[PDB]
């Protein structure tokens, strides 16, 4: 795009958000959530192709209707309560309604079909946004909400979020698939300890945004989408695959890596709510996330994988982009465990 | 009759939605979808409304709606199906008539109906509220806010449409 | 010297998906490029034929002539 | 959970009564591995960026550790309120609330009575 | 859950009609939820199609919970022990056996053996105790 | 000098690097003076003054 | 609560149900979507008219105005893909299948 | 018989063809989006109904 | 500044500097048919930038001091084997092909990075949208088999796509008994027992492929030796023309700006070069990589980032 | 009523005399929604003859020409980047 009008794109839906997290009145709450999409859609067909073209397709039909029953959620909150503010909401459907509505936008449970078909269209830099940013906004509601939330239909999204990352991440092979439903795991992580204390919520927000990133942007550096091509990059860039292999490892979960930061908290926290059968399925479950990270570490660094005599070539050319924030954002992902005691700063 | 006007409409409402939720031919949904929006106005009119009923005949009906068909009509098909075609557009009409027949009937005998929300059946003149409005419509006096207390309404939806209109156009280049 | 994986090893990995089943055996990979082929053309030209109906073409003046809807 | 306590002066990284802590010590452990996570942070900056290592550019690796060091100076000031405050508030309540919170009677172990289980 | 609670109702091992009806019910209604995703995400050629998925499905289910709730309470009160979790788990291989001859196969018959079988105490085992799996936000 | 072309980081970019040491030092002595006054606040306010 | 309230609800799910099944074509669906913004605005005046909710008649006006803009998006993308796959047939749109 | 044959297909290989078997019916998807909203309708439904959430 | 997006917002756009002559012909033709010869000709009288034929050795030539590397650290590949014996077990035959192509991909970026920087016009021998009549030679002569064939077509497809054709094409088509007619006298001894037939599979390749392919997208313009001593006419047709029928004098200073992007990014243009297929001719092992890559690592500059070598004498290392 | 009773007859004079007659013998798009977004924002400064008539008028005039400019805005920017100059 010309870069002056992909900025105000990009940060239209910074301020979209920004106006969810700020909003005190339920409307305005909705106005964000539709300045977010209205943002959205663009930067996902930033290089039209019809990957693109479908995935912006099915990425604003699916927010769009989850955006409208949010409404009706509204509407049925006022109807029998009368009041804008958000609160704890005053009606027991209006509550069924939105959580459903809210995961839509997010994207946890069995409405999560979008989540690998639109990353998977779209471009790799588009894919950070997308995983990243957009994923804030309806945590933010639901994290204000937490207090009338149903403790029922709240867990079993969470779980069926993790059940499903875990199963369905073995077999992917485009990278950026693996990555959605790593994060659709992740997802289910902090939306299950959303109803308990959502200060676990937004540390493990927080720390999964930071491994995301440093994700992300490696793969951005490896210019590389699929297994095999990052398979390669371990002779070009044997530093950067080096570095794949910690984030691998931390965004696993392995301690003393920050992976274990948002679990042992939230498997703690739900344990003094005597929820314990809840927490061993989840960590369990959580090893399925682990074996196609494995996968992919054993085919990046571990074990080097054939080359191409072309890519002598690419030794011969430095690289240009400066990735900014990629060597603080792969340090604060693996090794700020003994920093844990600073989740009390969120509270 | 006359009392259940409302009522009457909101009938041809919910089978106005049958139309177009059927999803037949777009110009034909779009039709459907026409009458629908033009009995909705009246059901926003006998409330009051007036201003915001006549929005949906101006600025959707004859608004959104107008080049939302004409966008079919330049699209689509060559062989346009005629609402019957198909026996399950049929089978989804039928569909739709069967719901709307079983509540009303419901509603109209025991008034006791609970799907989902709690409603009981009476007329729809039993909940209008009492009082003079003195010189000021209360529609007219409220939407005439937007420049004295929708300040940060007019802020947000007028950045956004602009957007809207840069998005629009970014689509549309063909990169 | 310490054993490496082959291209038997690497073609593992180089699946459509990495279990294979006979509903996904016949996925192709996505193009590298991310750019999935273009299909054939999808114009609308049509044809006009001017003349023998309009008095705008003065009478017997059969056009013919091709146009993307305005643009001849 | 605090959240909404009485008194929440939204967006305020550092409330007043923060200041009646004991601030953190500059060698307090806690804050010299906020310093030892901005000399990591150097390191891969230069071995992304094909840099010799160490001796590359300590200029980026001062502006790394100082950072890190002063942004973890106000994390762990805040850190100490917020845990002082959930005592605070806390201390409180149980004196507010004595017969919530019932004190137990001296009884020594002469004549608690645990059973003794046999080990075979 | 009115569906469920005819289970907990019903004494367990005492009234094995009822408690084999209700169980059977909890199976049929199961095998409705998965069948009819099943023809969601997976449709079927016709309609024809579509109906003989959602007839192996709920019959399947229908037939594991028929089989657990009669071996459960047959098992119960002929063992005269109305609390044991063994009173389950053989509940639980009735249904593993009972999928194993449904889809014509040892080795997973075997398998939903062990694991419902194993499954089946662990969900008794919850009952006597004061196990939760959806616990309330006490803290 | 080898490389045909002159190197984007071969001339040390004066103007940038002296910034980033003026912000440390200037990161620095604030990091100072804020534990001065903190440590003296409280030395102060819980009585210890 | 009046029964013309209950005829606006199901409208939201007879437009919920349409929008969701799908059968060829996303003029239908987009024109589904456009019912459930509608059958909204109904709803909104008339809880906001009846209980004289002064400044609460911003939101009717609002809602729609924002809900248009889904239109704005919405039809821009169907003719993208009647551009490149021709009909643009919900089953056309099947080249993310991975 | 019993380490590389029987031990070693109880626990490790009959987890790992449950999770490979789950793990193609979950990632096997059509990329439909009439299937995958019927789905949601479906999700719509139980919740609403038959989860008992409401209740 | 470089041309990283802020530039483009505080100034320099791409169109201002783009004239008349601000082409990007390409002199083809068979071999030793003077198109390099005819293609420094027209530069020179213009006042363009000739490119020379993109060799295994000319990247390095753009990189480093411009010394060519050792073959087997620079492509793995010599071209006088492949005339020797392009049969050969080794697959120097599709390796040196692949390789040249390669070559090529970076020669052509170079020319458009110079073309949309300076605005000057750019001339370079053969083309990326040409070196593929060698193959299709290299094919019917048996030299390879359909593996090579598939490889190169889509490595063409995922890099040559976001490459459009130049503005005019010069082919000087010497037919093949006359090329072989200088070939006796040239005397480098790989190079003489070509095959005439592959020689004529260079023409008839050139012929109904080059040509008609690149009609639609530029003007072709054709002669022979004859007129290439004669590039006065050769290139006053180039004044005649008004470099019509091109996708280039019609583009915005957006898709500048994007092609930029791209050809700054040096190793972007080269992404796709290295696809992950595997061929065997061409796929390195993982030690003989290794070792390679350790011989690269320990060439002197190549260690660290340029600017970045105090072996060369980069002083103030610690400190950039 | 009134209303009702003055359509419904004029549906009927038109079915009517309707009967006799009967038995008794990407540019294209572009103008679409470019209005469709016009139309929307017009309808936002539609309430502004009442709206003139608030008690604090002074926030009256900065918001209610700002929706006006952005009229010229949204124009503007479509004008500079082609659009109104459709595609031919
Ligand atoms: C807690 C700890 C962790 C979080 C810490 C906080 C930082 C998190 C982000 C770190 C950096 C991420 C990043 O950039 O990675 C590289 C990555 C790839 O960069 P890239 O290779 O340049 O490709 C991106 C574009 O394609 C490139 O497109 P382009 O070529 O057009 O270049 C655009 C670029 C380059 O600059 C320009 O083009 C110049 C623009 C000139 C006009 C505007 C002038 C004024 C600009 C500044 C105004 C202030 O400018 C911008 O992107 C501007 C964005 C800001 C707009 C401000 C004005 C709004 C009004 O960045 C992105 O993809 C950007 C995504 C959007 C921002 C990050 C969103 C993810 C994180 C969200 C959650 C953050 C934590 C919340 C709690
Ligand atoms: C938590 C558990 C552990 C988790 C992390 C595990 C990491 C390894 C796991 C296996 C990874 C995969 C297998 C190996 C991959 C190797 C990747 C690689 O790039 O290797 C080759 C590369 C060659 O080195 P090169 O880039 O040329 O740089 C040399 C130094 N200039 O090598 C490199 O680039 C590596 C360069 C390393 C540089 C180290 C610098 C050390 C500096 C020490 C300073 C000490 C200061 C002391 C001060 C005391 C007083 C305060
Ligand atoms: C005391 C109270 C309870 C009393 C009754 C006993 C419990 C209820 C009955 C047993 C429920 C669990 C057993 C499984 C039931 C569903 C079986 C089923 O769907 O079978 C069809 C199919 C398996 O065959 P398939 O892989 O499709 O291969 C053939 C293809 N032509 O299925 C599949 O392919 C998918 C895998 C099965 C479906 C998903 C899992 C369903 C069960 C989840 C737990 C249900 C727990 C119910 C009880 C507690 C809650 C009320
Ligand atoms: C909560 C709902 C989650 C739904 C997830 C749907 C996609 C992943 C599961 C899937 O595709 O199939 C699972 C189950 C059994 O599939 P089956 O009928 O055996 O067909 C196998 C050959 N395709 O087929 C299903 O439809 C069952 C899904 C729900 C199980 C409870
Ligand atoms: C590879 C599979 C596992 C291999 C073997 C591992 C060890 C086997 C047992 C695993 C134990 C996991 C759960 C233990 C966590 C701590 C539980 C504990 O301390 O005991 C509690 C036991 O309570 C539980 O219910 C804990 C869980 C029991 C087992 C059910 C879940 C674990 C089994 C299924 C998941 C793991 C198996 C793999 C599945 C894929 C006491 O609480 P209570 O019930 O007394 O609470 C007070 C009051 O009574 C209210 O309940
Ligand atoms: N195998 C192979 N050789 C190539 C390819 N492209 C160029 N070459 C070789 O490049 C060398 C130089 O081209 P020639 O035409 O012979 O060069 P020249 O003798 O200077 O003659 P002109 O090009 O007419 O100036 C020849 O040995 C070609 O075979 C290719 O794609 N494959």
């Amino acid at each position: 795009m010309n870069p002056i009008i992909y900025t105000t794109l990009i940060m239209t839906v910074m301020s979209g958000t920004m106006l969810v997290m700020i909003s005190s009145h339920w409307l305005l709450i909705w106005i964000g959530f539709e300045m977010n999409l209205l943002a959205m859609i663009p930067v996902l067909m930033k290089n039209f192709n019809p990957r693109a073209t479908e995935a912006a397709t099915k990425y604003f039909l699916t927010q769009a209707t989850a955006s409208m029953m949010l409404m009706m959620a509204i509407i049925i909150n006022l109807l029998y309560s009368g009041q804008w503010t958000i609160t704890k909401m005053f009606n027991p459907v209006a509550m069924t309604m939105m959580t459903m509505a809210l995961a839509m936008k997010l994207g946890l449970s069995p409405f999560h079909f979008w989540v690998p078909e639109v990353t998977q269209g779209i471009s790799l830099q588009a894919g950070l946004l997308l995983l990243t940013w957009q994923k804030l906004a309806p945590l933010s509601v639901l994290c204000q909400i937490s207090q009338s939330i149903n403790p029922n239909l709240m867990l079993t999204m969470a779980m069926l979020s993790i059940l499903i990352g875990g199963w369905g991440g073995l077999n992917q092979t485009q990278l950026r698939k693996i990555m959605a439903y790593s994060s659709i795991a992740h997802m289910g992580w902090m939306t299950a300890v959303l109803p308990y204390n959502t200060t676990m919520t937004i540390l493990n927000l927080l720390i999964y945004i930071t491994m995301t990133l440093a994700m992300f942007m490696l793969l951005i550096h490896s210019s590389a989408t699929t297994t095999l091509s990052l398979s390669h990059t371990w002779n070009k860039m044997p530093v950067i695959t080096s570095l794949m292999m910690v984030t691998l490892l931390s965004m696993g979960g392995l301690p003393p890596l920050s992976g274990f930061m948002p679990k042992w908290m939230i498997i703690q926290e739900m344990t003094k709510n005597e929820s314990i059968i809840m927490p061993t399925l989840m960590a369990m479950t959580a090893l399925l996330n682990l074996y196609f990270y494995m996968r992919l570490a054993y085919s990046s660094s571990l074990t080097m994988f054939p080359s191409t005599n072309n890519m002598k070539m690419k030794w011969q050319f430095e690289h240009t982009k400066q990735m900014k924030l990629l060597p603080t954002m792969i340090v604060l992902s693996t090794l700020v465990l003994p920093m844990t005691p600073a989740l009390s700063s969120l509270n | 009759m006359t009392m259940y006007i409302a009522f009457i409409l909101s009938t041809i409402f919910v089978i106005g939605f049958v139309g177009f939720s059927s999803k037949p031919s777009p110009i034909y949904g779009g039709l459907g979808l026409i009458v629908s929006g033009g009995v909705g106005c009246g059901i926003v009119l006998n409330f009051g409304g007036s201003f915001l009923g006549l929005m949906v005949f101006l600025i959707y009906l004859g608004g959104m709606l107008v080049v939302f068909g004409y966008t079919t009509a330049m699209a689509t098909e060559m062989y346009p199906e005629v609402w019957v075609s198909n026996k399950t557009v049929f089978g989804a009409f039928v569909s739709g008539l069967m719901m709307e027949f079983c509540m009303v009937y419901y509603a109209l005998k025991e008034e006791e109906v609970e799907i989902i929300f709690k409603f009981n059946g009476l007329g729809d003149w039993v909940i209008y509220d009492t009082g003079d409005s003195g010189f000021f419509s209360e529609e007219a006096m409220g939407i005439a806010a937007l420049y004295s207390y929708g300040t940060w309404l007019v802020i947000v939806t007028g950045w956004s449409l602009l957007i809207g209109v840069v998005v629009i156009m970014e689509i549309t280049r063909g990169n | 010297r310490q054993w490496q994986p082959d291209v038997e090893w690497a073609e593992q990995f180089g699946g459509a998906v990495m279990y294979p089943t006979k509903e996904t055996a016949h996925w192709k990979p996505p193009p590298w490029n991310d750019v999935d082929p273009p299909k054939d053309t999808l114009v609308s030209n049509l044809t006009l034929n001017f003349g023998p109906q309009h008095p705008a073409a003065h009478g017997v003046l059969r056009l013919v002539m091709e146009l993307s809807g305005e643009m001849v | 959970m605090m959240s909404g306590r009485p008194g929440r002066v939204p967006l305020q990284f550092l409330p007043n009564e923060a200041r009646s802590l004991p601030p953190p010590k500059l060698t307090d452990p806690r804050l010299v591995y906020m310093g030892f996570l901005g000399y990591c942070s150097g390191l891969i900056d230069n071995a992304i960026r094909r840099r010799p290592v160490v001796s590359a550019g300590l200029h980026r690796q001062l502006l790394y550790v100082t950072s890190f060091v002063f942004f973890g100076y106000y994390l762990l000031k805040r850190q100490d309120y917020m845990y002082a405050l959930r005592d605070h508030d806390m201390f409180a309540y149980v004196k507010s609330h004595p017969e919530d919170f019932p004190e137990k009677d001296k009884k020594t172990y002469g004549e608690i009575l645990e059973e003794f289980h046999p080990v075979r | 859950k009115t569906l469920l609670h005819k289970y907990s109702d019903i004494p367990e091992g005492t009234e094995c009609h009822r408690k084999a009806y209700a169980s059977t019910s909890i199976g049929g209604a199961t095998g409705l939820i998965v069948s009819a995703y099943s023809i969601a995400l997976k449709p079927p050629a016709s309609f024809l199609e579509g109906v003989a998925r959602t007839g192996r499905y709920t019959f399947t289910s229908a037939a594991i919970g028929a089989i657990f709730g009669l071996t459960s309470c047959i098992s119960a009160q002929v063992r005269e022990k109305p609390d044991d979790p063994l009173n389950y788990f053989i509940g639980g291989c009735a249904g593993g056996l009972t999928l194993g001859a449904r889809t014509r196969s040892y080795g997973i018959g075997a398998a939903a053996c062990a694991y419902m079988g194993l499954t089946a105490a662990l969900v008794k085992m919850g009952q006597l105790e004061g196990w939760q799996v959806f616990a309330e936000p006490k803290v | 000098k080898f490389y045909i072309r002159e190197p984007p980081h071969g001339s040390p970019d004066w103007l940038k690097v002296g910034l980033t040491l003026g912000t440390s030092v200037f990161l620095w002595i604030y990091l100072i003076k804020q534990h001065k006054e903190d440590v003296l606040e409280y030395k102060r306010r819980n009585g210890l003054e | 609560m009046p029964l013309v309230y209950m005829n606006i609800i199901m409208a939201f799910a007879i437009a919920l149900a349409g929008l969701l099944m799908y059968r060829s074509h996303l003029m239908s669906s987009l024109l589904c979507l456009e019912g459930m913004m509608l059958s909204l605005f109904i709803m909104s005046t008339l809880i906001i008219l009846n209980t004289h909710f002064t400044l609460a008649n911003m939101m009717p006006i609002i809602l729609l105005v924002f809900a248009a803009c889904e239109a704005a998006l919405g039809l821009s993308l169907l003719v993208m893909v009647s551009n490149t796959y021709g009909t643009d047939y919900v089953q056309n749109l099947n080249l993310l299948q991975c | 018989l019993l380490d590389l044959i029987w031990l070693e297909t109880i626990l490790p290989k009959t987890t790992s063809f449950i999770q490979m078997k789950m793990s193609i019916m979950v990632s096997n998807q059509k990329g439909l989006i009439k299937l995958y909203f019927l789905s949601f309708l479906i999700t719509i439904m139980i919740s609403m109904t038959l989860f008992n959430y409401h209740e | 500044l470089q041309y990283g997006p802020l530039a483009f917002v505080l100034g320099e756009r791409t169109t201002r500097k783009l004239t008349e002559t601000s082409k990007v012909i390409t002199v083809d033709g068979n071999i030793c048919s003077g198109k390099g010869r005819l293609a420094r000709e027209i530069a020179e009288k213009l006042g363009l930038r000739h490119f020379p034929e993109a060799g295994i050795h000319y990247a390095d030539s753009t990189t480093g001091d411009g010394k060519p590397l050792d073959v087997q650290l620079s492509g793995n590949c010599s071209l006088e084997k492949f005339y020797d014996d392009p049969k050969s077990n080794d697959g120097n035959s599709y390796r040196l092909q692949s390789w040249l192509y390669a070559s090529r991909l970076l020669q052509y970026a170079d020319a458009l990075e110079h073309l949309l920087s300076t605005g000057q016009g750019v001339v370079l021998e053969r083309s990326i949208y040409s070196d593929f009549v060698f193959l299709e030679a290299m094919y019917r002569q048996g030299f390879i088999r359909k593996q090579c064939v598939e490889h190169y077509n889509e490595v063409k497809k995922v890099t040559a796509c976001e490459y459009l054709p130049p503005h005019v094409v010069v082919y000087v088509d010497v037919p093949v008994p006359e090329i072989q007619s200088r070939i006796q006298k040239k005397g480098n001894p790989h190079e003489m027992k070509i095959t005439a037939a592959y020689l004529q599979d260079i023409e008839n390749a050139y012929k109904k492929t080059f040509l008609p392919e690149m009609s639609e997208k530029c003007e072709v313009l054709q002669y022979s030796a004859r007129e290439a001593e004669d590039a006065e006419k050769v290139v006053e047709d180039i004044e005649y023309l008004k470099c019509d029928k091109g996708p280039w004098p019609d583009q915005d200073d957006r898709t500048f700006h994007r092609l930029r992007m791209l050809v700054q990014n040096k190793l972007e243009v080269l992404n796709y070069t290295t696809i992950p297929v595997y061929l065997p001719e061409i796929t390195i092992g993982a030690h003989q990589s290794d070792r390679v890559f350790q011989k690269f690592t320990e060439l002197p500059g190549r260690k660290y980032s340029p600017g970045y070598n105090e072996d060369v004498g980069d002083k103030w290392i610690w400190l950039k | 009523m009134n209303i009702m009773l003055t359509l419904l007859t004029n549906v009927t004079l038109a079915s009517l005399l309707v009967l006799i007659a009967f038995w008794l013998p990407m540019k294209f798009f572009l103008v679409a929604i470019t209005f469709l977004l016009f139309d929307l924002e017009i309808a936002l400064l539609l309430p502004l003859p009442w709206a003139s008539q608030t008690n604090n008028l002074k926030t009256m005039l900065t918001m209610a020409l700002f929706l006006l400019i952005l009229l010229a805005a949204s124009l503007a920017y479509e004008w500079t980047q082609k659009g109104l100059e459709w595609a031919e």
